[PDB]
């Protein structure tokens, strides 16, 4: 008797397992373009970041410029 | 079978551990961020108190 | 069926991933601290810059 | 036997984690991009201010000289 019972446990365990390893594999799938998100994402920041020290160099530039200005001045302040 | 379970189990387990190590980095940089945004930050006063003494220096000259 | 190969090749992908954020990260964290180190120095500039303007501005409305 | 049907399962809670941690990750980055706003905010504050205190300098040194 309950013995195709068990084929029919047994076999639906192989069905929703099935049913597993595709959710399982959509998830990684869909894992991939969060990924590669953060990728595109630290490329832009590591832009910006780099774009920012370029920018501190040329504030130093001009801190060179005034740095010389204000030797100058103080030299013209001894006549 | 089986195998190809547990050699692609720990296959994720591994990725669990690149990216375990990543967030305590990520932990790490919006640290490293924070001081950053608090150094740029005394820099902008600074910078701007500098101006401002500049401008009274050429009004001070100015006179 | 063995969709397990769909899975392994898919996470072997976010094994890649992962791994080229943490080079990433690892690299900015560098990146981050030599901006730290030049923000230090840019701020030591301003510091001796406006003491040179402090200066100036008493060598003469001060004399 | 059904130590197979288990580790499909672990497997694929396993495979929610990662799904997780990367949308973790992805989340504390992006938010972080709102310190580099500051900062490079910051840092364009700073360029433009020494920028134009040199310029105040300038006037103040030929002002200096334009002074006997």
């Amino acid at each position: 008797g309950s013995m195709r019972a068990h084929l029919l446990d047994n076999t639906e365990r192989l069905e929703r397992s099935s049913r597993r390893l595709e959710a399982g594999y959509q998830i990684a799938v869909e894992t991939e373009q969060i990924g590669q998100e953060m990728l595109e994402n630290l490329s832009h920041d590591r832009e910006r970041i780099q774009r920012a020290r370029e920018r501190l160099r040329e504030t130093d530039a001009n801190l060179g410029k005034s740095s010389r200005i204000l030797t100058g001045m103080l030299r013209r302040i001894i006549q | 079978r089986n195998d190809k379970i547990k050699h692609v189990q720990n296959q994720v387990d591994e990725v669990i551990d690149v990216m375990q190590e990543n967030i305590t980095k990520v932990i790490e940089r919006g640290e490293r961020l924070d001081e950053l945004q608090d150094k740029s930050e005394s820099l902008s006063d600074n910078a701007t108190a500098f101006s401002n003494r500049s401008k009274q220096l050429r009004r001070q000259m100015w006179w | 069926d063995e969709q397990l190969e769909l899975v392994s090749g898919s996470i072997g992908v976010l094994k890649n991933m992962s791994q080229r954020i943490g080079g990433e990260l690892e690299e900015q964290a560098v990146m981050l601290e030599d901006f730290s180190h030049e923000l230090e120095s840019t701020q030591s500039r301003l510091d001796n810059v406006m003491k040179k303007l402090a200066k100036v501005s008493h060598m003469t409305s001060d004399r | 036997g059904s130590m197979r049907e288990t580790a499909i399962q672990q497997l694929e809670a396993d495979i929610l984690d990662v799904n997780q941690i990367f949308k973790d990750l992805a989340m504390m980055i992006h938010d972080q991009g709102d310190l580099i706003d500051s900062i490079e905010a910051n840092v364009e504050s700073s360029e433009v201010h020494v920028e134009r205190a040199s310029d105040q300098l300038q006037r103040a040194a030929y002002y200096q000289k334009k002074s006997r």
